């Protein structure tokens, strides 16, 4: 359901 | 406790109230 | 939150979201108590019966949020955990007694209109405000029903007399837990629900007009059931442990 948080956080 | 804790910038800092915090106050009897 | 309303913007600026990295999902709520310390429920991190045992790298925290699922660009901040500290006598085997944990963020989160810590109580604040009938406020993005909300939900619920709490359940209640909720006769309703665990139960001091966090959403038997109440970690009883952890491992 969740929009993708920027990859810099992953 | 942190000097400025628990005072919200869009409410306490500006002296505005939210829609139901009086329900809490009205209960502190 | 069952039977709540939509939060207003910046109404709950300490509200944090415990967010799993992979898969991407809400786990629990949490609360910002300093620029680098988030408070949550120990069972959001460690609950062996359900094979739950997270480390710092499984998780992210999301501060500044209103919308549940959307990425709030220029508004929210997302943080990496640097350390988890579970209360050493958190009882996951029995009744979630001492259901409290801290998380040290890797770098201090910057405050704004949408991001601001809540106060922790002192002995006097607790004496004065933790009384049956006095209402606190519960916030979260958990289920609306025992379906899911677009934005953060709020509900104000009265602290319930201790005898009435114990008699609503077969679980052994401890001094580190209070319950809150309307009775079947009181007409109004509301409760936390799944995903709301960890989040703040707070009260606005009438004495200094500061929001203090009195409880942590800890458990209940269903959501918004008549004759049942949600149980909260008594935050002031476990605060010497909070200060201890912050005084040692903090910067
Ligand atoms: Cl305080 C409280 C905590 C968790 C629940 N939930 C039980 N099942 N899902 N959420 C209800 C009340
Ligand atoms: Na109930």
């Amino acid at each position: 359901d969740f929009e993708e948080i920027p990859e810099e956080y992953l | 406790g942190e000097a400025d804790c628990g005072l919200r910038p869009l409410f306490e800092k500006k002296s505005l109230e939210d829609k139901t915090e009086r329900e809490l106050l009205e209960s502190y009897i | 939150i069952v039977e709540g309303s939509d939060a207003e913007i910046g109404m709950s600026p300490w509200q944090v979201m415990l967010f799993r990295k992979s898969p991407q999902e809400l786990l629990c709520g949490a609360s910002l108590i300093s620029d680098r310390w988030v408070l949550t429920a120990a069972h959001c991190l460690l609950y062996p019966p359900w094979d739950k045992n997270f480390t710092e790298n499984d998780l992210l925290v999301r501060i500044g949020k209103h919308s549940r699922t959307r990425y709030e660009r220029n508004i929210e901040k997302i943080s990496m955990l640097e350390k988890i500290y579970i209360h050493p006598r958190y009882n996951w085997r029995e009744n979630l007694d001492r259901d409290i944990a801290l998380m040290k963020l890797k770098k201090p989160v910057a405050f704004s209109d949408y991001i601001h810590p809540v106060c922790l109580p002192d002995r006097e604040t607790a004496a004065s405000l933790l009384q049956a009938g006095y209402k606190g406020r519960v916030t979260g993005w958990g289920n609306l029903k025992e379906g899911q909300p677009s934005v953060l939900q709020v509900v104000n619920l009265p602290i319930v007399e201790r005898p009435v709490c114990k008699d609503s359940t077969r679980i052994r209640i401890t001094d580190n837990m209070f319950c809150a909720g309307y009775k079947p006769d009181e007409g109004k309703r509301g409760d936390a629900c799944e995903g709301d665990s960890g989040g703040p139960f707070v009260m606005k001091s009438p004495f200094n007009n500061r929001w203090y966090q009195m409880g942590i959403v800890s458990w209940g038997e269903g959501c918004d059931r008549d004759g049942k109440y949600g149980f909260y970690t008594h935050v002031f009883r476990l605060k010497k442990w909070i200060q201890k952890v912050i005084d040692q491992f903090g910067e």
